[PDB]
């Protein structure tokens, strides 16, 4: 039980980090509507740039709307679950050591 | 016996002897244009 509480803590921490990084990425892309898709590219000093294609997306608002809301909810839930696992370990060693 | 008056030179698209030609040429198929674009890329190794 202690081992799995620690494992849940580390997995939730990894999820928090990945969600935060993905949100930080999505804060800095400019995206346009492509046929049944979205083309999100990043501004560059040189005229060339790297873009990404999100298929099966009618309008990019779904990426700029409910997607970032979903990321925020996911990171909030992940941090809450990580806190729960950490305090579970805390009580475990407060009754164990 | 026969006379065949045919165009040439600047009259390439013209035949003047009536042989009753029913020839109707087809249309050129439209080839898909293939522009090549090479923009820069950040490393996909950023993912790993």
């Amino acid at each position: 039980y202690f081992v799995l509480s620690a494992l849940g803590l580390v997995v939730c921490v990894l999820a928090v980090a990945f969600a935060a990084h993905h949100y930080s990425l999505l804060t800095h892309l400019t995206c346009e509507n492509a046929p049944d898709s979205c083309q999100c590219k990043l501004p560059s000093s040189e005229p060339l740039s790297r873009t990404f294609v999100y298929r099966d997306v009618t309008d990019c608002t779904s990426i700029t709307g409910t997607f970032q809301v979903f990321l925020l909810v996911q990171m909030v839930l992940n941090l809450v679950c990580g806190l729960v696992c950490l305090v579970a370990c805390f009580v475990m060693w407060k009754h164990r050591y | 016996t026969s006379i065949a008056i045919t165009g040439s030179g600047s009259c390439r698209h013209l035949q003047f002897i009536p042989v009753a030609p029913p020839g109707i040429p087809s249309s050129v198929t439209p080839p898909t244009e293939v522009p090549d674009r090479d923009p820069e890329k950040s490393s996909e190794d950023d993912v790993y």
